[PDB]
C-alpha cells in the first residue's frame, strides 16, 4: 500500500486489513447531510427495490479502485476525486442509509 | 455488534 488517501483510509476504516476490497467510495459531506438523502428523490435500486433515494445535489466523493497489480497483503488503489449525486438505500427507524447503491 | 447503518458510516463517510 502506498501513501495516497485511498490506501490509508481503506486501511484505517478496516476495509483492507484482512483483504483487498476491489472498490469503495468515500463521501466528503457531513453525516447529517447524507442521512437527509433518505427523504429526497425516490428512485428504484439496482435490484429493483424502491427504497433508494438520490441526492438533489452533487456531493464531494473519492472513488477508490484496486490497481491491476494489487494483491493481498499489499493492496494498491487508484484515487479519483469527483462531485456527483449519490443514491443510497434506506431502512429502519429513524430512516437512515444502510447501503450505497451508486453515485451519478 | 455493528449495525448496518454504522457499517455504512465506517465504510463510506469521511466528514
Amino acid at each position: 500500500s502506498s501513501s495516497n488517501y485511498c490506501n490509508q483510509m481503506m486501511k484505517s476504516r478496516n476495509l483492507t486489513k484482512d483483504r483487498c476490497k476491489p472498490v469503495n467510495t468515500f463521501v466528503h459531506e457531513s453525516l447529517a447531510d447524507v442521512q437527509a438523502v433518505c427523504s429526497q428523490k425516490n428512485v428504484a435500486c439496482k435490484n429493483g427495490q424502491t427504497n433508494c433515494y438520490q441526492s438533489y445535489s452533487t456531493m464531494s466523493i473519492t472513488d477508490c479502485r484496486e490497481t491491476g497489480s494489487s494483491k493481498y497483503p499489499n493492496c494498491a488503489y487508484k484515487t479519483t476525486q469527483a462531485n456527483k449525486h449519490i443514491i443510497v438505500a434506506c431502512e429502519g427507524n429513524p430512516y437512515v442509509p444502510v447501503h450505497f447503491d451508486a453515485s451519478v | 455488534k455493528e449495525t448496518a447503518a454504522a457499517k455504512v458510516e465506517r465504510q463510506h463517510l469521511d466528514s
